[PDB]
């Protein structure tokens, strides 16, 4: 209910590089390193792309990276593809010992 | 010389721990010891006879 | 080939009560946590709660507190989650997801994150 503030829709070019900001609080994302990204493709389970900010775990490419400033976290995509046309969540775990989520950001690369 | 001047055995929670060293015989101490590094920047030395910390050495293969 | 497999979709009528299960394949619970996640149609993520089937302690999300019980057996490497009083909203695909660990010579580290997901399942309420 008590979700991560994340923009509904990012959309750019191919080759072109995108930023995808989580807004959260004190509490939260703001409390410690322990934001995680996930991303999900339509019909498919989501996948781990970034944890404790900018960890990024094996398979997962140079061209997602993550950063946090205050109570406020990001995910980059670099070099944006059409495999890229995703839904992206932030995550939070709580000092109300919960995971939190972000509202989610649907990424679109426009053509021509 | 060993790390640990005292030892408990109360259950830590995956919640408040950064990092668990487990130190092993030897390299000037006689016991193995297990230090927990909390996220609130204390360190908690634990009993090797704690039973939660039993468990998890036991998995730890 | 390491993942976590979940039970078959579930067609339930409101009121009824849903117990799905997610079990461990090439790979047991260990000291990780297991955690569930739910999504309604078209919509985002959301925490239900988890469980640490190694100590057996379990944590749920305030919305879901009475509705919800997550239990695991870790003789077996499966985790449960049983939801009451199904309602419209309810409709959505559960996942089970694993929250790992980093290990070296220098210790121990939880990792906050859900690394492993299993493949859903689908809970559809008639009415």
């Amino acid at each position: 209910q008590s979700a991560l503030t994340q923009p509904a829709s990012v959309s750019a070019s191919p080759g072109q590089s995108i930023t995808i900001s989580c807004t959260g609080t004190s509490s939260d994302v703001g409390a410690y390193d322990w934001v995680s990204w996930y991303q999900q493709h339509p019909g498919k389970a989501p996948k781990l792309l970034i944890f404790d900010v900018n960890n990024r775990p094996s398979g997962v490419s140079h061209r997602f990276s993550g950063s946090k400033s205050g109570n406020t976290a990001s995910l980059t995509i670099s070099g944006l593809q059409a495999e890229d046309e995703a839904d992206y969540y932030c995550s939070s775990y709580t000092r109300r010992d919960t995971y939190v989520f972000g509202t989610g950001t649907k990424v679109t690369v426009l053509g021509e | 010389r060993c790390r640990c001047v005292q030892e408990s055995s109360v259950f830590i929670p995956r919640r408040f721990i950064d990092r668990i060293q487990i130190l092993p015989r030897g390299n000037g101490c006689p016991r193995k010891e297990i230090i927990v590094w909390k996220k609130n920047k204390s360190i908690v030395c634990v009993d090797p006879q704690a039973e939660w910390i039993q468990r998890m050495m036991e998995v730890l293969r | 080939q390491v993942q976590l497999v979940q039970s078959g979709a579930e067609v339930k009528k409101p009121g009824s009560s849903v117990k799905v299960s997610c079990k461990a394949s090439g790979g047991t619970f260990s000291s990780y946590a297991i955690s569930w996640v739910r999504q309604a149609p078209g919509q985002g993520l959301e925490w239900m709660g988890g469980i640490i089937p190694i100590f057996g302690t379990a944590n749920y999300a305030q919305k879901f507190q009475g509705r919800v019980t997550i239990t695991a057996d870790e003789s077996t490497s499966t985790a449960y989650m049983e939801l009451s009083s199904l309602r419209s909203e309810d409709t959505a695909v559960y996942y089970c997801a694993r929250e790992p660990d980093y290990y070296d010579s220098s210790g121990y580290y939880p990792i906050d994150a859900f690394d492993i997901w299993g493949q859903g399942t689908t809970v559809t309420v008639s009415s």
